[PDB]
């Protein structure tokens, strides 16, 4: 779990992020689409080419929840309880593809932002995404 | 993995717009900060108490300057990973017990540090061709781990 | 992926000890249930959503059984088991992209169902060759993820 | 996390194991040096040789915390940050080697207990040690 200055970083970092999580959501799942095509078998209903419309406004909606996940550090469970529905209950979601989504959230996090991505920030983050994903891969 | 020769045109194009003692430094010390048990593999390196300490360390510095070489040694036999890896894998597995798992950790910490330095240039292609260099090094350095 | 010979005694012994059907059935049950991410695999097999239901789908039993088959041929190659398995690594990576983690948990559930049906027989120097087995088994179905 | 059946299920299971804890608790530390035997370098000082009188009092202590995360589920970050800080901050241990434990936990209950570990019960107490290692793993 996390510590307070875990919790702090997140919160800290997830400040600085403003309006570009929209966008850093829509990039994040393209560097995972193009990385590890085969995450791309989860959305066979959407055009996954690099500037589809559809990617854009998911990357939108993953960023959504991910700032509503910084807000509610101490009960990740309940926020997310209907999004974990979702990816465990009816989607199934291999726990594998939230690591791969994960890294490339902070490949895009690292390559927009050197100066405030600094070492103890990403060790935050990455328990952070660790946290959320153990969320959403729960309770089918 | 096999690559394209416009994916080992990225590849090495955009090593030679970074200098590597940078990367390995930053590689291993990321890796020391965010999976923290990997400190346990580096006693006599001294203080990692701290993201501070971690980034300060001067052997730390050292040894990523060491890894990275032979990262880089990787990136001209690309497809030859398994011989050029023979004597660090069977070091890691036998003397070092370092767990195969954590090769890969240390593998993208090399991407998101080559991300770090680099910004937009590491474009998601970028990033693929990378992410099957280092997943290459990963492999590479556990085969032998009998 | 060299088993000593009473290792390789251990493993062929207690085999003929356990019916391979029930072996198989149980297994891939509990890899559905325990890992129910692995489901997403089994969509054709009908209903998944409990235990029981898992235990008492005809579907799964069967499919048990050529799990097993398969595995008890990997059983009597110890020695090539990445060439009796490239088929299947084959179809697991390409055309169902099966992420190679996978394949150690459903070995695991192999190791705890033999545990299961052998109780006190099935002794840490028995499951330390079974762990060898599934190690090995589980790494030549993922031969061919690049 | 855990669901309302899973902590049934974690509550009815150490319940039915009683006594036996202590010594399922060696044998699994004893399945574990035996399968996995780089895990016998956490334990230098130990005599570790099959049977031996250190390594079964210090199954005791494993089937002792156990049977507190059993009563706690609703709080292991609480009850176990003694032992996170042992394990986590003083020890260092690779998460991958609380796997490994735990693995060879289940074989000690499916070996010793045919009737009660029924494809539920597993399903739910491995949740009940991933959890566990997790907390035991984070640094916080
Ligand atoms: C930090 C991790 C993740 C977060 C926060 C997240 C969040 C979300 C959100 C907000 C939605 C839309 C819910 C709605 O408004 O109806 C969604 C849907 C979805 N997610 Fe994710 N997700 C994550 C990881 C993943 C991963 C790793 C995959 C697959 C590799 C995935 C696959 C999907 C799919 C297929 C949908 C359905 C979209 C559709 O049907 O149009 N998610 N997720
Ligand atoms: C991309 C992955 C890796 C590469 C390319 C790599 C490469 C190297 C190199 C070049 C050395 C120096 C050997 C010598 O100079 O004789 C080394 C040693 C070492 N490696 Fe790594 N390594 C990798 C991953 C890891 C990981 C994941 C760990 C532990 C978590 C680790 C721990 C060590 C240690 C402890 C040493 C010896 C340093 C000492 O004893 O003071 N390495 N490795
Ligand atoms: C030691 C590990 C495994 C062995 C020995 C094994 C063996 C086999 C065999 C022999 C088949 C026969 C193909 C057929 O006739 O349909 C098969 C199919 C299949 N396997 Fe496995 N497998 C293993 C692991 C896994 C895992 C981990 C998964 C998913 C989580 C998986 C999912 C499937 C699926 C979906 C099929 C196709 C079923 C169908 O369409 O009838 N397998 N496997
Ligand atoms: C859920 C799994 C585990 C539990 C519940 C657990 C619990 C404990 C407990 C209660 C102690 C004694 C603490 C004290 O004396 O106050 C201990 C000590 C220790 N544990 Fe574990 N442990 C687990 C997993 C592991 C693993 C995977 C390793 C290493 C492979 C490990 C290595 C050690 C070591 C080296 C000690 C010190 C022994 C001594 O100095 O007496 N533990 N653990």
């Amino acid at each position: 779990v996390l510590s307070a200055d875990d919790k702090a970083n997140i919160k800290a970092a997830w400040g600085k992020i403003g309006g570009h999580g929209a966008e850093y959501g829509a990039e994040a799942l393209e560097r995972m689409f193009c990385s590890f095509p085969t995450t791309k078998t989860y959305f066979p209903h959407f055009d996954v080419s690099p500037g589809s419309a559809q990617v854009k406004g998911h990357g939108a909606k993953v960023a959504g929840a991910l700032a509503t996940a910084a807000s509610h550090l101490d009960d990740l469970p309940a926020a997310l309880s209907a999004l974990s529905d979702l990816h465990a209950h009816k989607l199934r979601v291999d726990p594998v593809n939230f690591k791969l989504l994960s890294h490339c959230l902070l490949v895009t996090l690292a390559a927009h932002h050197p100066a405030e991505f600094t070492p103890a920030v990403h060790a935050s983050l990455d328990k952070f995404l660790a946290s959320v994903s153990t969320v959403l891969t729960s309770k089918y | 993995v096999h690559l394209t020769d416009a994916e080992k045109a990225l590849v090495t194009g955009l090593w030679g717009k970074v200098k590597p003692e940078e990367i390995g430094g930053e590689a291993l010390g990321r890796l020391l900060a965010v999976y923290p048990w990997t400190q346990r593999f580096f006693d006599s390196f001294g203080d990692l108490s701290s993201a501070s300490a971690i980034m300060g360390n001067a052997k730390v510095k050292g040894h990523g300057k060491k890894v990275i070489d032979s990262f880089g040694e990787g990136l001209k036999h690309l497809d030859n990973l398994k011989g050029t890896f023979a004597s660090l894998s069977e070091l890691h597995c036998d003397k070092l017990h370092v767990d195969p798992e954590n090769f890969k950790l240390l593998g993208n910490m090399i991407v998101i540090v080559m991300a770090h330095h680099l910004g937009k240039d590491f474009t998601p292609a970028a990033q693929a061709a990378y992410q099957k260099v280092v997943a290459g090094v990963a492999t590479a350095l556990a085969h032998k781990y009998h």
